Parts: C-alpha cells; sequence; structure tokens
RNA sequence: UCGGAGUACAAAAAACCCUCCGAGUGAUUUUAAUCUAGACAAACCAGUCAAAAUAACCAUAACAUCACUUAUUGAUCCAAAAU
C-alpha cells in the first residue's frame, strides 16, 4: 500500500508540472496569434 | 467606511448593496456637498498640494438587467 | 505589523512643518478640478476604474485609415492670429458683446467644424457606439472626408442621417442619396449594415446595401452589388444601428464574389462579415467615412416582413430575471405571514385526497 | 415646563386622529396632516387633551 | 376578422386599425389567456376580453386618451426628431 | 487597515492647523 | 421548411445604447456622501477657465461623447471674445445642435450652488432647453 | 373524487346523488358534532368532469 | 398542564394558549407581536407597522405549545370564508 | 435600567462594590403615508435598517432637524375613551 502511494505521487506531481508547460505555451502562441491576425495598420504610414 | 457604486446608505448610516453582485473594497478621493458647511470648510484650508482620500464599499452588478425573448412569432 | 507602501504615497509631497507658508485653496472650484485630475491617474492601490470595465485600460489602437491632411502649423499660427485682430478692432462687435446681445451663424460654425475637428469628434462617437468593435475589432479608422446621408420622405422634405441620429423605418422605406466632395481620378465604395437584427448569429450583420466602384461623386453612376432594403428591426428588440461605410480604392477592384442577386430577399443571403469582408480586399479599399443612426421598429416594418420577406413577423420581449429567495426553512422564525406566500407556485388553491 | 398631549380630529369629517405633543404655554394647535381615508392632505385642529 | 359577420362593419374596422399587433398575417386575430390553471376560466377571460375589445371600439364616440410617462418621452424623442427634418431641399 | 500598505491614506489632520475653536469660558486673545 | 423563417429563441443585441435608449439600464444609485451624484446615463460637464469656455457631455465611464469649446478654431473667429456671457450662449448652442446630431437628447446636469444664480449659467440653459437637448433624464423602469 | 366515485361504481348517476348517497359510497365523512353543516362543492377536477 | 383529570382521566388543555395563538394545520403557530397597542404616539412609523404584523414561531416554542394543548386544536378544519384557510398546508418544501 | 470613552491596542463578543462622563427630556417645523424584495442583531421577548410598487405635494417630490444624537424608556392582564 505504501509503494503504491508513492507511485500516485510521484505521478501526480510530474503530470501536474506539465499541464503548467502545456499552459505557458499555449499562453505564448495565443498571443502571437493576435499578432498575425490583426489588419495591416495604414494609418500615418500610408504618408510614411 | 463610505457607501460607492450600487450601495444605498440608511438614515442610522448603515451600508446595504443595491445590485446583486460582488462586494468591492476601494480608496478614492473625496468631493464633499457644497451644502455640507462643516465639510466645504476643510477642503478650503486644505494646502495646494493635498486631496483628501476615503475608502468605498462597491458592489459590481453580476446579473444583467435583462434579456430577449423571442415569446411570439405572428 | 505595518508593512511598506508599494509607491509613493499621494500628499506626502507637501511639508507638513510651516504651514502658513504653504498656499491654501481658499476655493470649493479649485478643489473639485485637482480632485478630477487626480481621480484619472493608474495609481498602485486598488481605484473605481480598475473594478468598473475600464475596458482594458489603455490599448494599441491599430489605425486603418487615410494619413492626416499636411498642414503648416507655422503659417497656419499667423494668418489665424491676423484674422482674430481684425475681428477684435471692430467697435460695432464690442458694443454688441457688452450688452449681450450677439448671436452667431451656426450654419458657418456647422460647414467648419467639419472640416477641421469634425472627423475626430466622429471618432469617439463611433468608439462609444461600438461600431469599430463590432466591425474592424481593435482597429479604428479616422472619417477624414466627409459624407452625408439623407432620405426623401415628402415631396421636398428631406430627413438628415447625423452620426448616432435616430430615423422611422418609414423615412428610410426608400433609397438615399449620399453626397461627398470627391474629384474624378478615384473610385468609392458605400456599404450599408445592419450591425445588430440577425436572427440565427449573434455575431453576424446584415447588409442593406452596397454600391460598388463609385465614379467621384456621383454614386448612382456607380456599379451596383446589393439592392437596397428597407431597415427591418424586430418589435421586441429596438433600436438597431445602421452604420454607412465608405472605402477609397486605388484600382477597379473586382467585387464579383460578393455579388448578390437582384430580387434578393433570402436572409442567409445576407449574412455579412465587415471584418472578413476588409480581410480580403484589405490591400485595395481604406475606409475614409462613416455614418450611422439608430433604428426602432414601426408599422412599416411588418409589410417587409409580409409582402418583401415572405416572413412571419417575430415579436420579442424584455424579460428579466426571477426575484430571488432563500431557501425555505421549516419553522421559519419571526416571519411575517406572508412568508408562505412568497414560495406559492400558484394562487389556486389545490385539494388533495378530497 | 410640561408638555401637553392632545388628540386631533381630522376636518375632513372623516374619522381620524392622531396625537401630537404640544407645549402647555401654546394655544390651540392646528396642522396639515394627510389622512389615508381621503388620501389628500386635509386640516387637522386640536379636539382633546388625553395625557400631561 | 374579414368574416367575422355578428360585428358590424365600422366596428370590423376599428379592431384591425386598434389591435393591428395581435392580428396574424392571415388575418386571424389572436387572443391568448394564461391567467387561472382550470381552461374554463382561461377561456371565459377570453371571451370577457372579447367582448371589451368589441364594445369600446362598436362606441363611435369611445376615444379616450391618458397621459404615461413613457409618452413624455416619445412625444420630446418625436419632437427632436423633426428639428433636423424642417429642412426642405431637392431631394433623390 | 494598520497591516496594509495602504494605511494612513486618510490622514488629514496634519494638513490643516488644529484650528482651536474659540471656547466660551477661554475666549481670550492670547497673542 | 422555410429556410427564412429560422430565428434563435433568444435575441442578442449588441448596441450599447439599446437598453440607456430603452430606459431599463442601470444607473449607478448610491455615493450620496460625494458630490455631484453619479445617477445618470450622460452628464454635463461645464469648465470656465479664465481664458477660455468648454463644456462636455460625459458617459458614467469617465468617456467624453460630444464636446463644443471655445477653444475650437471653428467657434473662435466668430466670436469676440471667449471668456464672456455671450460666449457660453454660443457654447451652449453649439453643443445643443451637436447633441441633436449625436441622438443625446436627455442628460443631467448638476450645477454648483453659486453657479445656478450665475448669469451665464442661468442663460447656457436657456440656450439648450430651446436647442432642442431637455435636462432631467427620464426615470429608470423597474429602478 | 366524484369523477373517480362513479367510474368505480361507488355511486351511480341513475338515482339522484345527496349527501345521503355519498356517505353510503364512502366519499365523505361527516361528524354533526364538530359544527359540520355538510358538503361543499370544489372546482378541483372541473376539466375532466 | 393537567396531565390526568380527576373527572375523566384525560389530558386538559391551557385555555391562555388558544386565546391568544393560532395553529396551522402545517405545525406552524401564529401569534401578534407584544406591544403592538401600547405608547403609539411614541414610535416611528416603522416600528409601528413591524409591530401590527403576525409572526411565526420557532421550533423550540411551535414544540411547547403542542405539549399544553390536546388533541382537538390540532385537527382539521374546513371553515367558510377563512381567511387563513390557504395557509394551512405547505408546498414546496425541500428539506 | 438605558447610552458614550478606557480596561477590551487591529472582525465581533467579553467581567468586577473597576477608572471617568451622561440619560428618565426640551427647542423648532420640514407634522414625517400605505404596502413589500432582501438583511444586520438576537436564548426568548424585544430592537433595528430597506430597494421596487402606490398616494401626497416641484405634477415621473419619503431620512423631520438641533443639543458628544448615541440613551431620553415599561410586557401581559386589566381599566378608561370614539370603535
Ligand atoms: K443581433
Ligand atoms: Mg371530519
Ligand atoms: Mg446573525
Ligand atoms: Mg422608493
Ligand atoms: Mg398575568
Amino acid at each position: 500500500k505504501f509503494a503504491r502511494r508513492v507511485v500516485l505521487l510521484s505521478q501526480e506531481m510530474d503530470a501536474g508540472l506539465q499541464a503548467w508547460q502545456l499552459r505557458q505555451q499555449e499562453k505564448l502562441q495565443e498571443e502571437e496569434g493576435k499578432q498575425k491576425n490583426a489588419l495591416k495598420s495604414k494609418g500615418a504610414l500610408l504618408q510614411n | 467606511w463610505h457607501p460607492g457604486a450600487h450601495v444605498g446608505l440608511g438614515k442610522n448610516k448603515c451600508l446595504y448593496a443595491l445590485e446583486e453582485g460582488v462586494v468591492r473594497y476601494t480608496k478614492e478621493v473625496y468631493v464633499p456637498n457644497p451644502s455640507n458647511s462643516e465639510a466645504v470648510d476643510l477642503v478650503t484650508r486644505l494646502p495646494q498640494g493635498a486631496v483628501l482620500y476615503k475608502t468605498f464599499v462597491h458592489v459590481v452588478p453580476a446579473k444583467p438587467e435583462g434579456t430577449f425573448k423571442l415569446v411570439a412569432m405572428l | 505589523r505595518r508593512a511598506a507602501p508599494l509607491g509613493p504615497m499621494p500628499n506626502e509631497d507637501i511639508d507638513v512643518s510651516d504651514l502658513e507658508r504653504l498656499k491654501k485653496y481658499r476655493s470649493f472650484d479649485r478643489y473639485r478640478r485637482r480632485a478630477e485630475q487626480e481621480a484619472r491617474k493608474p495609481h498602485w492601490w486598488r481605484t473605481y476604474r480598475e473594478h468598473f470595465g475600464e475596458e482594458s485600460g489603455p490599448k494599441d489602437r491599430v489605425d486603418i485609415g487615410l494619413p492626416p491632411p499636411k498642414v503648416s502649423r507655422t503659417q497656419q499660427l499667423l494668418e489665424r492670429k491676423q484674422a482674430l485682430r481684425e475681428l477684435r478692432a471692430n467697435v460695432e462687435e464690442e458694443r454688441a458683446a457688452r450688452l449681450q446681445t450677439a448671436r452667431i451663424p451656426l450654419e458657418a460654425v456647422r460647414a467648419e467644424w467639419e472640416r477641421t475637428c469634425g472627423p475626430y469628434h466622429k471618432q469617439r462617437l463611433a468608439e462609444y457606439c461600438g461600431l469599430y468593435r463590432d466591425l474592424f475589432h481593435g482597429a479604428t479608422f479616422v472619417p477624414r472626408v466627409p459624407l452625408h446621408v439623407a432620405y426623401a420622405v415628402g415631396e421636398d422634405d428631406l430627413m438628415p442621417v447625423y452620426h448616432g441620429n435616430e430615423v422611422t423605418p418609414t423615412e428610410a422605406a426608400q433609397a438615399p442619396e449620399v453626397t461627398y466632395e470627391a474629384d474624378e481620378g478615384s473610385l468609392w465604395t458605400l456599404l450599408l449594415t445592419n450591425l445588430d437584427g440577425h436572427l440565427l448569429e449573434p455575431d453576424a450583420e446584415y447588409v442593406h446595401w452596397l454600391v460598388t466602384n463609385i465614379p467621384g461623386n456621383r454614386v448612382t453612376e456607380g456599379q451596383e452589388t446589393c439592392p437596397y432594403l428597407p431597415p427591418f428591426p424586430a418589435r421586441g428588440s429596438g433600436f438597431h444601428r445602421f452604420a454607412f461605410l465608405l472605402f477609397k480604392q486605388d484600382k477597379r477592384i473586382d467585387f464579383s464574389g460578393d455579388t448578390r442577386p437582384s430580387p434578393c430577399y433570402q436572409l442567409a443571403q445576407r449574412t455579412f462579415h465587415t471584418f472578413d469582408f476588409y480581410k480580403k480586399h484589405q490591400d485595395a479599399m481604406t475606409p475614409a467615412g462613416l455614418a450611422f443612426f439608430q433604428c426602432r421598429w414601426d408599422d412599416s416594418v411588418t409589410r417587409v416582413f409580409h409582402q418583401l420577406l415572405d416572413m412571419r413577423e417575430p415579436v420579442f420581449e424584455f424579460v428579466r430575471p426571477p426575484p430571488y429567495h432563500p431557501k425555505q426553512k421549516r419553522f421559519p422564525h419571526r416571519q411575517p405571514l406572508r412568508y408562505l406566500d412568497r414560495y406559492r407556485d400558484s394562487h389556486e388553491p389545490t385539494y388533495g385526497i378530497y | 415646563s410640561k408638555t401637553i398631549l392632545v388628540k386631533m380630529m381630522s376636518q375632513a369629517g372623516t374619522g381620524f386622529s392622531f396625537n401630537t405633543k404640544r407645549s402647555r404655554l401654546r394655544e390651540k394647535l392646528t396642522l396639515l396632516h394627510y389622512d389615508p381615508v381621503v388620501k389628500k392632505k386635509v386640516l387637522f385642529v386640536e379636539q382633546k387633551k388625553i395625557r400631561s | 376578422l374579414a368574416s367575422a359577420d355578428w360585428i358590424a362593419e365600422p366596428v370590423r374596422l376599428k379592431l384591425a386599425v386598434k389591435h393591428k399587433n395581435r392580428i396574424n398575417r392571415s388575418g386571424e386575430l389572436i387572443l391568448t389567456s394564461e391567467c387561472s390553471r382550470y381552461q374554463f376560466r382561461n377561456l371565459a377571460d377570453c371571451l370577457q376580453k372579447l367582448r371589451d375589445m368589441i364594445a369600446e371600439a362598436s362606441q363611435p364616440a369611445k376615444e379616450p386618451s391618458r397621459e404615461d410617462a413613457e409618452l413624455r418621452r416619445s412625444r420630446i424623442e418625436n419632437m427632436n426628431r423633426e428639428r433636423l427634418r424642417k429642412k426642405r431641399i431637392s431631394s433623390a | 487597515y494598520r497591516s496594509k500598505p495602504t494605511h494612513g491614506i486618510g490622514r488629514y489632520k496634519h494638513l490643516v492647523k488644529a484650528q482651536e475653536p474659540k471656547k466660551k469660558k477661554g475666549k481670550v486673545e492670547v497673542r | 421548411p422555410v429556410e427564412n423563417e429560422a430565428v434563435a429563441p433568444e435575441f442578442t443585441n449588441r448596441n450599447p445604447r439599446n437598453l440607456e435608449l430603452l430606459a431599463v439600464a442601470r444607473k449607478e444609485r448610491g455615493w450620496g456622501t460625494v458630490w455631484p451624484s453619479r445617477e445618470f446615463w450622460h452628464r454635463l460637464r461645464v469648465i470656465r477657465t479664465q481664458h477660455h469656455i468648454e463644456a462636455l457631455v460625459e458617459h458614467r465611464n469617465g468617456q467624453v461623447v460630444v464636446s463644443a469649446s471655445t477653444r475650437e478654431w471653428a467657434i473662435k473667429k466668430h466670436l469676440y471674445s471667449t471668456r464672456n456671457v455671450v460666449a457660453c450662449e454660443s457654447v451652449g448652442r453649439v453643443l445643443a445642435e451637436r447633441c441633436l446630431e449625436a441622438g443625446i437628447n436627455f442628460m443631467v446636469y448638476h450645477p454648483t450652488p453659486w453657479e445656478a444664480a450665475s448669469d451665464s449659467i442661468k442663460r447656457l440653459q436657456h440656450a439648450m432647453t430651446e436647442g432642442g437637448v431637455v435636462l432631467r433624464e427620464p426615470r429608470r423602469i423597474y429602478e | 373524487r366524484l369523477q373517480y366515485l362513479i367510474d368505480l361504481g361507488r355511486v351511480d348517476p341513475t338515482q339522484p346523488i345527496d349527501l345521503t348517497q355519498l356517505v353510503n359510497g364512502r366519499g365523505v365523512t361527516i361528524q354533526p358534532s364538530k359544527r359540520d353543516y355538510g358538503v361543499q362543492l370544489v372546482e378541483e377536477g372541473a376539466d375532466t368532469f | 398542564v393537567t396531565y390526568f383529570s380527576s373527572r375523566k382521566g384525560k389530558r386538559k388543555t391551557v385555555k391562555a394558549v388558544i386565546y391568544r395563538f393560532l395553529r396551522l394545520h402545517s405545525g406552524l403557530w401564529l401569534r401578534r407581536k407584544a406591544g403592538y397597542k401600547k405608547k403609539l404616539w411614541k414610535k416611528t412609523a416603522a416600528r409601528k407597522r413591524r409591530l401590527r404584523e403576525f409572526v411565526f414561531c420557532n421550533k423550540t416554542q411551535s414544540k411547547l405549545l403542542d405539549k399544553m394543548t390536546t388533541s382537538f386544536w390540532k385537527r382539521r378544519n374546513w371553515y367558510a370564508d377563512d381567511p387563513y384557510q390557504k395557509y394551512q398546508d405547505r408546498t414546496n418544501l425541500k428539506v
């Protein structure tokens, strides 16, 4: 019973760490999506 | 605590929420009512670089005012 | 356990000692001006602007529009002052001004307001009504060119359409006329859309008019793509916003993929996405003008659903959330007799075995 | 100085009486109350002395 | 409504003028009730409501008016839109 | 509150003078 | 059946002014210990600097919708001085026209008590009343 | 309940029905001592009668 | 409370309770606020309204009054034109 | 018996034949309505606030004020008065 608890506790910590890394990549990939989704700013650049 | 947005004020200076939502506490500036002689006198004597700050209690509404539903299609 | 403040305290700049040397306010209208200027600063503590929807605070607005006209400030500064000196020296003006008896040519101010600061004032009107949010999302444009939309109602009466006005559908039954100053060296595109009013999809907008490749001022001579359709707001949900968009295009563009049939009455074919539409032809077109009005329900809407759209008229209603009540206790304590009425299901008495 | 409690009857004919505390040295009091029976403001006059 | 011959011709058209919001596309006047749980009372309410509709429309002299809180702003927003309408220039 | 970093944000009595009220018995031009 | 008859049971209106124009939107009731009261949809803000007169119409979010001030070159070249009683009238008349053009017909003005008796502010509201813009916003329905 | 009694033969509509027939049908029980003055007809089942 | 009477041997009731309480068939008891007729000129408008309202009794008071009265007053009564007739039975009580 | 400050230093509560102030009402008119969501407080009895709605009156008008404003007060039964 003790050994199974060690395996369960070791996997949950490892699985929880993987989830955080996925969110960090997901947050960055979402940021670059907004940059590559808007419109080409004409603004004052038309006369520039 | 002075009342803020969506918060009433009873005759015994108790604060009660007017809308359903989340209670929030905030530090804001104090601009007294001109008809209050004692408060406006305190503001008058302040130096130019100072502003009164007081604490306020707010209630940010959660439920919307209402929604439109199809009642009849003639 | 005292903690250290995260930044400068508000009133720590002034010296507590030597109070008499510091000049006072002496007024109540000075404090209000000072307090309001202090209330708009980004303080490090929790503020009202933080919790009550400041719309993400500072936003990097994307500008997609014609560049502002090149004006020389040095020449403008001298001519503006020179013109004022001529008006200042007039004695008869002083006679009227002192005696509080003078008026101004509001029509003349209207013409000059449009040319000088009209585009900037119209920009915040669209932002306030969220036209940019529902059309270009974060992107915004300055309505540089003036635009005039008017409806022919009577024999000679002319209902105008300004920014954020209100027009009854009866006035808008017929197609309007658009007048704007432009030379015969470029092309323009006119687009009228119903931002809210789509039935199945809430994020889509209908199209009521679309004229393509307009040669200069004459709108009629331009190629027609989508025919005019009178506004048809629902009876329940009122005040739909209809926006006129003017696009300036460099080259003759092939606006054939968006062509609609002539007696187009299928609302599924009127589905439109301005951001998607502007995405395809972003290189050629450029927004230049804007004019939008509010529109509620009237009797003339009914015939549109029946005769024109061949549709049963849908009627909505504003429904409020049901009242909130606490969980019912078996033995209410010091509660009025009406405590039972709150949780009653129906007022019709219901007998059981009897 | 002692005050007097007097009952005031409506002058609108309806039977409506509310008590009011009054100073003893003052003369007969006459007020402008609001009786719900007529749902309108009507004159009220002092009628009887009840409590001192 | 058109073929309902138990009402007079002036009464029939006055119902369409006032109650045009309840008229279906096919000319079918629709009246609905939700008050009581028993359908006998619901039908009785509809009949009494229909009698009142006919009774007030039947009388030519019956033309009551009223003032409401929404009527004030409706008049103001109507008056304000007439300010811009006053210009009279050649149209399209 | 004491422990919060925003403690003492409402302090004002050190901005204005004490302004001793003219007491009925202590009314005197103490110069 | 008819493909054109499909209607969603719930209709979503994205117009921010739809609730405001229907007099069903929430007014920010409360405060009371401060001034001015922030229970409004639109507020008229009149600022009288020693050189110019500025009038603002603000939403409760802090944004300014329509503004008419003597600092504009359009109004400056038609007025003799920007700090007269007549200058306030011109600001009032110009703002009244713009508010009608912007569709704003109701607003709340809370003047300082001494400004309420001032000659310029008294006649400024007269221009607004005759300009078509009506103070005293309508009461909220089911407040 | 009046419809329920008739369907099960507790009372019959061929013969006139009064308070006595209801008691013999065990439909209602009347206690004269407890100031009971009879039976009142309610409209709980008017739709399916 | 006389648990066993000396004449019939049954359980008596306390007449003080019935003269000033009303028992609904759901077990809830009804009573008037104390002091609703004393010194009305002294009390405010809100206070007088609160004292004129009927109120319920909590579990201990309700349980106490059930042991002081006999079983005749707990019966089901069908009065003619009874204002409280619709309050007799509880409804939509999720305990 | 009732209120305020300290003891009880920062949510609430917290004692002594503990240390100090008070209350058992006046002045004035703005004479202060009816009805109901939701809560604070509390052994019980009591005490407090209160949106919406209706009426009153600027014709889309509810906090009586001031005196440290906080305390200025008494349950049934019973008696008297118009009810
Ligand atoms: K929509
Ligand atoms: Mg029985
Ligand atoms: Mg509690
Ligand atoms: Mg109210
Ligand atoms: Mg006794």
